[PDB]
């Protein structure tokens, strides 16, 4: 899963 | 003599570090590290102890919960949440610790759960009307507020604000903020609810607005000195402290505090030793 916060994906 | 505790964060990866700012001595010191690397956790002071809730370990979102013993300088594990939550809001209302929204690695959460330290158990309460990750929370006059955040269902940073009453077990919308704020630094000072900074997509804010529950009205107050999102927030001695955060690129080492009487933001005279974002913050006695 992407490591970034959701808002940054 | 109070100190400010800053728990985990990104610098620039998830860290174990827990720092303490000593107000009277104007000095940062390391205290006991978290058992594992953590950022994007919720932090609260409840019934004499600091709690650290959920977050992200650099690879996975977690449901772990730890409590800090200042006497022994030791973290302990307590009951894990039902859901993995990262970038959640954490608040204390009637001696229950509420874990609000967040992100579990796949989906943003509208769900909310509450923790009793007397029974060491988590249970669900009513879910929010909107899923909210990077959500700030605050408690005023027996109500819990969820402020802004990010809704992955609509892919929007949010200006909406919801209010929870444990007596009704219901969330309702209250007045919208003037501006969309995901990752706002949210806190309560003298009965007022503050929404500081945050972002809307690539646009990070230095603006601040404040909500009076008695009038259901938001008003703008002075800008912070710096654009910040994902800053930690705590209130102490009539002042609102905003700690670290990022501008979307750099993690900030600075701290600034708001005086609502003079409507001024002032930088702490001594920065943290390194920039740090998505760190939770609490104030305790030394
Ligand atoms: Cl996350």
């Amino acid at each position: 899963e992407p490591e970034e916060p959701e808002a940054d994906q | 003599p109070k100190v400010m505790i800053v728990v985990g964060g990104q610098a620039p990866k998830a860290i174990r570090s827990v720092e303490c700012y000593d107000f009277e001595e104007d000095r940062w010191d390391q205290i006991a590290e978290l058992p594992s690397r953590r950022c994007r956790a919720g932090v609260v002071f409840m019934a004499g102890h600091v709690y650290a809730v959920g977050g992200f370990n650099g690879s996975l979102r977690v449901r772990t919960v730890d409590v800090y013993d200042g006497v022994k300088d030791q973290w302990t594990s307590i009951a894990s949440m039902q859901e993995r939550r990262s970038t959640l809001g954490a608040a204390v209302l009637n001696d229950l610790l509420y874990a609000v929204g967040g992100f579990d690695g796949s989906t943003g959460l509208a769900s909310v759960e509450a923790y009793s330290y007397k029974t060491n158990e988590w249970f669900f309460v009513a879910p929010m009307n909107t899923r909210r990750s990077s959500v700030g929370v605050g408690v005023v006059e027996g109500k819990l507020y969820a402020v802004g955040g990010y809704d992955g269902a609509s892919r929007q940073c949010l200006s909406t604000v919801e209010q929870y009453n444990p007596a009704t077990n219901e969330w309702i919308y209250v007045a919208d903020m003037s501006t969309r704020r995901s990752g706002a630094g949210v806190g309560v000072l003298s009965g007022q609810l503050y929404a500081t900074g945050g972002h809307d997509g690539p646009l990070v804010r230095k603006s601040v607005e404040v909500y009076d529950p008695g009038t259901n009205t938001w008003k703008q107050v002075a800008d912070m000195n710096m654009c910040r999102r994902n800053a930690g927030v705590c209130a102490v001695n009539g002042l609102l402290y905003v700690v670290g955060g990022d501008d979307g690129s750099c993690n900030l080492a600075s701290v600034e505090y708001y005086n609502p009487v003079t409507d001024k933001w002032t930088l702490l005279p001594t920065n943290m030793s390194t920039g740090r974002s998505y760190a939770g913050v609490a104030v305790i006695h030394k």
